[PDB]
């Protein structure tokens, strides 16, 4: 693979691959976005489309998973969530590739987070944005796209905050089919994990200490075989957070929380941590264009792997 | 917010408001309330307020008028006041202005000649009046509803002749004061209304806005520059400021409604505001004091006001930068390599980094060494390993079962062994050897010993799960889950989906058909059952295809009888209610019972040979049986 | 397209190949081996093997050697 | 519902295949079936996804998922059955 050059006008804020790795989605700030293809010939990245989806800046994208479409989920600073399905009878580059679906204008505030859950909740997806509340959208009936229904909303901060420009949320779903369903959201500067229980609504589970500045990532880690799971937090402060999470069988499960590593390797800003499908390595991106790898060493302890320079 | 410094509230509705052109006094004018609201920096508060007793925005004049305030009343004529003239004896009205015939929707003072004023509104005529003495010069519009008419800004820094209005019609129509009857710019400004006209403060500028929420910059002196909002606008207030380039110009952006908030974009970057400046209610107008204070009022009746030169920056706090994984090794890693620019002279476009991690690695590493490809190497060990398995009764088949599990190990030791890799060999080798001692125990019949088959099994698997071995892990799930306790079901079963999913991730269908069709475990992916049944009705009775007397048939013949050969008699191409023989191919008009290929528009069978051939071999595009479409390809 | 600069830092694979030993050992793996070396030296030389004592406690001095007078004069 | 087939009273899509688990009936998969003169070739690929199953056990599966899975095996690909659908 090689670097290739967009067509954005502006800064790319959140990009999300697809469920096969042969699509890329980037939104950004010029209300657009342009979805890649992988192109088996030159080994080179191609345009497929690039289509007005918003009127502001778009903060989050997510795919859906693959056996309920090419479904993308576009949040932004309209206080809105619009849903996109791909017409491959449309020509490519032409503009009319993507038709909206539905648009969840429900928000108060500018929504800054937008994430599908696992495929085996059915097609189930979640909000947070400046209002202060989770709200969690189910199609109870998958055979239609456009029938969205707001099934959980739930307050995550005691009271809404008061600087509305000074913010900025994440949410991470748990990928374990088996454990009970298990949400992140980091809020402010605290970071809250929410489970279902038998009353069917969310409750506070366990709640990842420190923080001492805005959140601004959030990633749960895919736990192959683990006895334990992973939450990989990056801060406006400038410090990963990783976190070992353990769980032992009103909720079904109590989650104890412990601090596995704490690192300030990059000297300024974190904007993104997410991990790999092993759990393994966790890259993180700061905002002097330096991107590190993190993998576990013998003892429970992450060290930097490589940095990742872009001159 | 950090630049927020003053805010009180009103008990009663408000309207409009507008600042007081005087650089000696601090107060403001908000629009019946018409209270010369008086802030302070020693206390940050409002509370001199000196109550002096719509589809409208009060104005306050300027020059030698520095003391008249107009404001709308009965919607029908400009009502103009004086500050001065606000004592108990002395009368506070001035004379009044009245010549529209229908609602009036603007009116400004001018900056240049303050005996100078401008309205207009829904009565298609721009007037010109004189405060030293009906209006003076009048304009027609041509049936066009003026909704804002703004003078041409004189602010003196380091003229005012000219004006220009805002239609229903969506025309800029630039005027003179020494040519009237005569617009001197025609401009189409937006599709549908235009309901913003403002002036920019140097430069001979205009931007506009409506309906159509694109913030439109024209040149008076097809737009210059084009800020979809995509919602209506209703309010536009330039800074004052002398702005040598047109690209360095703040300019507040508002709209009225259930979703208002004061926008400050500057020129610069039109797709990044600069503040995002709200209040807990929607705002109704904003103005701008001096350089830095600007000032707003809203539904709530709190007089706000903000400084911009003590406020966060819209976007240091947007995201930078963003990293995804695609697979194990890291064949694709992103970034994105975008610098930030500044809101003063946009972007060069950024360039998304996706790289070859293992490639890479692998280039530094014999750099290093001298003073491959393991995606195909996941695809060799899911392909060519064995995952699969398959009171003196009991013993006999734990025996058994420990036999062939030495001889699935043996089997995984010598397919490691054939691409070399003896890292895991040794681990195979260490089970295989642990499954002999656990036979051999068996066959003969404080803590453990570390060679004791359950711990070394899980001690081997913890570290596996621990470096990252997902293959050598899931394979040991399968294989010694049941006979040895490894970990909760739960975990094991989480492993083995993520697996399956990792193999979904790659186009390795056909080796997840594999591990999935002799799992131990009965829910792994899916909990429906059959979700890959097919129930037909019948062609010709229309009953459902369930076979049931003749699965029973079968059944009670293979019961009496000693094969399972009868048993492949039973099939879904024939029905019992109706007793259709069988199903013919479209194309052969043969017997078809095992593999068929159904025509999806009009639902006809086929083997893979016969619907292969007509659709490639003869390139043709219609069903063979004959239909009224086209199903091609 | 930029130019991306890579710095790997502490790889295994690099550190594999600086090491001409089998396996890093360390007294915190082995606590105890002088000790025990000793006492079987001791119980080899009560048996009529005098070589295997001198080879136990050469790997053992050997690798006291590797981690940090009776027949001088 | 020339792309994409669905039962026409609820709406829900069609059972999925026992190979990739994707809800049959519907064309322009995200991933290409290369099953078991470039028009040919194209007309082969576009070919593979199309709706194919046993009329023995009922199991449904893409053409090229099922032309790729019987040159390797001869059972069906679901679990809990029992039937070379192959010959
Ligand atoms: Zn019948
Ligand atoms: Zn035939
Ligand atoms: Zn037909
Ligand atoms: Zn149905
Ligand atoms: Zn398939
Ligand atoms: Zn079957
Ligand atoms: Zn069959």
């Amino acid at each position: 693979m090689q670097p290739f050059d967009s067509g954005h006008d502006d800064l790319v804020h959140d990009v999300v691959y697809d469920f096969y790795g042969r699509h890329v989605a980037t939104c950004s700030s010029d209300q657009h976005i342009k979805v890649f293809k992988l192109d088996k010939d030159t080994s080179n990245w191609e345009l497929s489309d690039s289509w007005r989806a918003h009127d502001s800046s778009i903060v989050a994208i997510d795919w859906a998973s693959p056996e309920y479409g090419r479904i993308i989920a576009s949040a932004s600073y309209d206080k809105t969530v619009k849903l996109w399905e791909e017409d491959p009878d449309q020509e490519e580059c032409s503009g009319r590739r993507w038709n909206k679906l539905c648009t969840l204008n429900d928000s108060k505030g500018s929504l800054y987070s937008v994430k599908f859950a696992p495929a085996h909740l059915g097609l189930k997806l979640a909000c947070l944005g400046n209002d202060g509340i989770l709200r969690l959208y189910d199609a109870l009936e998958p055979s239609d796209l456009r029938s969205w229904t707001l099934t959980s909303e739930m307050k995550v901060l005691s009271i809404p905050p008061a600087n509305h420009l000074q913010s900025d949320f994440c949410l991470s779903w748990c990928p374990s089919r088996f454990s009970p369903e298990k949400l992140a959201v980091s809020a402010l500067e605290q970071a809250i994990i929410y489970q279902r229980g038998k009353d069917g609504k969310l409750h506070v589970a366990a709640k990842l200490p420190g923080h001492k500045s805005l959140i601004r990532s959030i990633s749960w880690a895919p736990s192959i075989g683990r006895w334990y799971q992973l939450i990989a937090t990056g801060c406006k402060d400038g410090r990963i957070r990783i976190f070992k999470i353990t769980e032992k069988l009103e909720l079904q499960s109590n989650l104890q929380v412990e601090l596995l590593s704490e690192h300030d390797d990059h000297n300024g800003e974190v904007w993104s941590v997410s991990w790999n499908l092993t759990g393994t390595i966790l890259s993180s991106a700061g905002d002097d264009g330096k991107v590190r790898l993190w993998k576990a060493t013998y003892s429970n302890e992450f060290k930097c792997m490589s940095v990742i320079t872009a001159q | 917010s950090s630049g927020l410094i003053y805010t009180t509230k009103v008990d009663k509705e408000l309207s409009s408001i507008d600042k007081v052109n005087d650089p000696n006094i601090n107060g403001l004018v908000c629009a019946t309330h018409l209270g010369l609201y008086k802030f302070s920096p020693s206390d940050r508060s409002i509370k001199c307020v000196h109550d002096f007793i719509t589809i409208a925005d009060v104005k306050t004049g300027f020059n030698n008028y520095k003391n008249c305030i107009a404001v709308c009343n009965n919607s029908t004529a400009i009502s103009i006041y004086d500050l001065n003239k606000s004592s108990s004896i002395d009368n506070p009205l001035i004379t009044s202005l009245c010549e529209h015939t229908r609602s009036i929707n603007s009116f400004d003072f001018n900056m240049v000649e303050s005996n100078l004023i401008i309205s207009g509104g829904q009565d298609s005529c721009v007037k010109i009046w004189d405060l030293r003495s009906r209006s003076d010069i009048s304009i027609n519009t041509a049936s066009d509803s003026i909704r804002d008419v703004k003078w041409m800004p004189g602010y003196n820094f380091a003229s005012g002749y000219k004006f220009a209005s805002i239609h229903d019609s969506g025309y800029l129509l630039k005027f003179d004061l020494r040519q009237p009857a005569q617009y001197e710019k025609k401009l189409n400004a937006h599709t549908g209304p235009g309901l913003c006209l403002n002036w920019h403060p140097n430069q001979e500028y205009i931007a506009t806005g409506g309906r159509d929420g694109k913030c439109c910059l024209w040149f008076v002196g097809f737009p210059k520059l084009t800020i979809n909002t995509g919602y209506p606008v209703t309010k536009l207030k330039f800074k004052p400021a002398y702005s040598s380039n047109i690209y360095n110009s703040l300019l507040g952006i508002s709209s009225m409604g259930d979703e208002a908030e004061v926008r400050i974009y500057s020129l610069a970057r039109k797709y990044i505001p600069k503040h995002v400046l709200l209040s807990e209610t929607p705002s109704l107008g904003l103005v701008w004091w001096d350089e830095n204070l600007i000032f707003n009022i809203d539904k709530g009746t709190r007089i706000n006001g903000w400084d911009i030169n003590k406020e966060p920056t819209v976007l240091e706090n947007l995201s930078k930068n963003t990293t995804t994984w695609r697979d194990l090794d890291g064949n694709g890693l992103l970034s994105v390599d975008q610098e930030i620019g500044s809101y003063e002279v946009a972007i060069e476009p950024p360039c998304i980094i996706t790289l070859d991690i293992p490639q890479i690695f692998n280039n530094i590493r014999l750099t290093k060494i001298a003073h491959n490809s393991p995606v195909e190497k996941f695809k060799y060990l899911a392909r060519q390993l064995k995952f699969s398995y398959i009171v003196e009764a009991e013993l006999q088949e734990k025996i058994q079962t420990l036999v062939d599990l030495i001889s699935i190990a043996t089997h995984n030791a010598s397919v490691y062994l054939s691409i070399d890799d003896l890292t895991n060999f040794k681990i195979w080798i260490l089970i295989r050897d642990s499954l002999l001692w656990d036979l051999k125990w068996m066959t003969s019949s404080i803590a453990d010993p570390p060679w004791d088959t359950k711990k070394l099994i899980k001690q081997l698997y913890n570290q596996a799960t621990e470096t990252g071995n997902v293959v050598l892990t899931v394979n040991i799930l399968f294989l010694f889950q049941t006979i040895y306790q490894i970990t909760e079901i739960d975990i094991a079963k989480d492993a083995i989906a993520h697996f399956l999913l990792l193999l979904h991730r790659y186009e390795l269908f056909g080796i997840a058909a594999d591990v999935l069709k002799y799992c131990p475990f009965e829910d792994i992916m899916g909990s429906e059952g059959d979700q890959s049944s097919i129930r037909l009705f019948c062609e010709r009775c229309g009953e459902l295809i369930t076979n049931e007397s003749s699965k029973e048939k079968l059944r009670a013949e293979a019961q009496q009888t000693g094969n399972k050969k009868i048993m492949d008699k039973f099939g879904y191409w024939y029905c019992d209610s109706c007793k259709k023989k069988n199903t013919s191919c479209v194309l052969c008009e043969r017997p078809l019972k095992k593999l068929t290929m159904v025509i999806l528009p009009c639902g006809h069978e086929g083997h893979f040979q016969c619907i292969q051939e007509w659709f490639l071999d003869e390139n043709e595009q219609e069903c063979p049986g004959g239909c009224p479409g086209v199903a091609f390809i | 397209m930029p130019d991306i600069k890579v710095e790997l830092l502490h790889d295994d694979i690099i550190e594999a190949y600086e090491q001409e030993d089998l396996l890093h050992l360390e007294v915190s793996d082995i606590p105890k081996f002088q000790t025990y070396i000793y006492q079987y030296s001791k119980l080899l030389f009560r048996w009529g093997l005098p070589l295997e004592r001198v080879k136990i406690l050469k790997v053992s001095t050997d690798f006291r050697s590797s981690y940090s007078s009776p027949y001088n004069g | 519902p020339r792309h994409k087939y669905c039962c026409p009273h609820c709406g829900s899509s069609f059972p999925r295949c026992a190979i990739c688990l994707m809800p049959l009936g519907t064309s322009n998969l995200p991933f290409v079936i290369n099953g078991t003169n470039r028009e040919l070739v194209s007309r082969k690929l576009k070919l593979n996804e199309w709706f194919s199953f046993c009329l023995s056990c009922n199991h449904g599966m893409h053409a090229g998922h099922a032309e790729e899975w019987f040159d390797r095996h001869n059972v069906c690909p679901t679990p809990g059955c029992t039937c070379q659908c192959n010959k």
